[PDB]
């Protein structure tokens, strides 16, 4: 359950993330891509080299939707009601996939809020991140 | 991998009564039933939409028979299931797209219509070396992805 | 989430495991095991040769709580809440090895339910084990 | 593991700039903190309450240490790792019990420490390379589990 020191931790590290969430979506996207290269079969339309504008426009919509999600912690599975219905009926992502995501958006976090990743606020953030990962997940059956 | 060969032949014995044709299709298609996202790589197979329908889905069955095929090909090939499967691992990662987290869940949607099939017969002890041979499987075919 | 007609597949099918429950609560603690032996790692203090008594009470104690968690099926977090805390503060059990219990567990009705082990009742004691363990693991942070 | 003389001279240069003795407490602590089931193993040690107890504790601290000191060695032999833990696999499997799915959540809680601490450093490319070897240590250690 994300607790209310959990939201406030996730709105105070997403909101130091800033107009650079975009940027850090990227950057996952790509450490993911690197680290657990099985994650490339679901982009195989992709120019999945670095800086493509494809994998940086990627990285802006996944970025945009954790912002939209932090910004309405409160009701999750209503904000993120469209990409429950997309992820579970057209992209068909095997559930793995938003452990290794949301692993390579911890490691970008922490490489760039050295004074803001604390343990708490990394307990905080990957309690989040596995919530939005299970409503994403939510109706796949 | 390495079984000890009391699990060598428990596998080998069990598998020389198998139907290739019929867990073929009761795998494949039991995988496409309880795992619904698998069905993504299968659309030009038709319809789907019920349990009833992908079962009875003659493209489905059809497939099962050659994934059930070159299964035996490795039962085979115990020693080096690597050498045997670096072709098709190539393949599904290259050509299909194939996420290699579905070769586990084929491996174990397999060893519950094999419990299923031979009833009592399909004891702890062959369900583990078989468990031990679906993760030889599923480990060769994500071989060669890159 | 368990549409209704998975509620009344998981109901037919425990249904006939009937008074069987504790015999194969059992037998999918004996092939869990022998095929995942990680799990013992939880079982220190017990004998887990073939024919323990002490691994015939305990699959008695988890499928009697699956039987009750069939039966308050429409509210099963209330039915299963101690269940949850104790998990959740004492047995502290890695959220990995619910999987590998509900997978021997689904082997050892395969196997003595030919007729009720159909594809579709299959697929609904699958997302049944499934919701259990969400349950049992929800609480652990 | 596999590791192309390139992935060894990453790891390696990263590795000698590390401070074995404060990295340790901050991913045994970080650990305990983030995933606190993990807690079940450490009731001799005291304070585990808050984020801080569990930080400031000169158990968790010293056990950290202890770790990583281990797993320091580990680095020197990157081609056996197998043979260099099995002694500690064998010591967690049977003295100590642990669940080696454990290994892969302190592995994974060590790269965010170390991409915390390097910054900008600790490149796609370098966590990498660490996310195949704390995935070597994770397999070496489970080596002896039965
Ligand atoms: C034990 C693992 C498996 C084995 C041994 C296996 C074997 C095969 C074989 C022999 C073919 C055909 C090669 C050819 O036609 O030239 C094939 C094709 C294919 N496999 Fe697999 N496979 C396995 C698992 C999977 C999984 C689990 C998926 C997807 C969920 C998958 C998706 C496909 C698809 C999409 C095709 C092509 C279907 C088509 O041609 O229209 N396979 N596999
Ligand atoms: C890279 C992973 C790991 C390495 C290299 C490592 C290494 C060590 C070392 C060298 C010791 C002391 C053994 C001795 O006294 O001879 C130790 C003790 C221990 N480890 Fe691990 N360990 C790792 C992961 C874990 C994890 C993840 C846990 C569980 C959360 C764990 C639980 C323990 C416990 C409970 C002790 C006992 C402390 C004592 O005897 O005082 N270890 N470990
Ligand atoms: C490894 C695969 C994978 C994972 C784990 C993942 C995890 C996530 C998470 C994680 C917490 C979020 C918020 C997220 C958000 C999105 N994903 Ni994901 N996606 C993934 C692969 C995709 C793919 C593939 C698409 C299609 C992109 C495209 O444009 O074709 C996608 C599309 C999206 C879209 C855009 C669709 C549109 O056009 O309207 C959003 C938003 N996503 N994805
Ligand atoms: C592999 C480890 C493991 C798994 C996955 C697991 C999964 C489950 C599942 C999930 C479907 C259920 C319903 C279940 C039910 C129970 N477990 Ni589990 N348990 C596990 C290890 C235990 C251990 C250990 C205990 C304490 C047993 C004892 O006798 O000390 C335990 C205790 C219980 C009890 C006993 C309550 C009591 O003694 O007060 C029940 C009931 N369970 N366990
Ligand atoms: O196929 P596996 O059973 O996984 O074994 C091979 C390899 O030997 P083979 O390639 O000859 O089979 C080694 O296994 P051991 O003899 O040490 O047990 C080990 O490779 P390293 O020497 O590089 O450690 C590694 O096993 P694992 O990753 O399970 O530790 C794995 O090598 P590949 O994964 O490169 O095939």
């Amino acid at each position: 359950v994300l607790s209310p020191a959990d939201k406030t931790n996730v709105k105070a590290a997403w909101g130091k993330v800033g107009a650079h969430a975009g940027e850090y979506g990227a950057e996952a996207l790509e450490r993911m891509f690197l680290s657990f290269p099985t994650t490339k079969t679901y982009f195989p339309h992709f120019d999945l080299s670095h800086g493509s504008a494809q994998v940086k426009g990627h990285g802006k919509k996944v970025a945009d939707a954790l912002t939209n999600a932090v910004a309405h912690v409160d009701d999750m599975p209503n904000a993120l009601s469209a990409l429950s219905d997309l992820h579970a009926h057209k992209l068909r992502v095997d559930p793995v996939n938003f452990k290794l995501l949301s692993h390579c958006l911890l490691v970008t976090l922490a490489a760039h809020l050295p004074a803001e990743f604390t343990p708490a606020v990394h307990a905080s953030l990957d309690k989040f991140l596995a919530s939005v990962s299970t409503v994403l997940t939510s109706k796949y059956r | 991998v390495h079984l000890t060969p009391e699990e060598k032949s428990a596998v080998t014995a069990l598998w020389g009564k198998v139907n290739v044709d019929e867990v073929g299709g009761e795998a494949l298609g039991r995988l496409l039933v309880v795992y619904p996202w698998t069905q993504r790589f299968f659309e030009s197979f038709g319809d789907l939409s019920t349990p009833d329908a992908v079962m009875g889905n003659p493209k489905v069955k059809a497939h099962g028979k050659k994934v059930l095929g070159a299964f035996s090909d490795g039962l085979a090939h115990l020693d080096n299931l690597k050498g045997t499967f670096a072709t098709l691992s190539e393949l599904h990662c290259d050509k299909l797209h194939v996420d290699p987290e579905n070769f586990r869940l084929l491996g174990n949607v397999l060893v519950c219509v094999l419990a299923h099939h031979f009833g009592k017969e399909f004891t702890p002890p062959v369900q583990a070396a078989y468990q031990k041979v679906v993760a030889g499987v599923a480990n060769a075919l994500a071989h060669k992805y890159h």
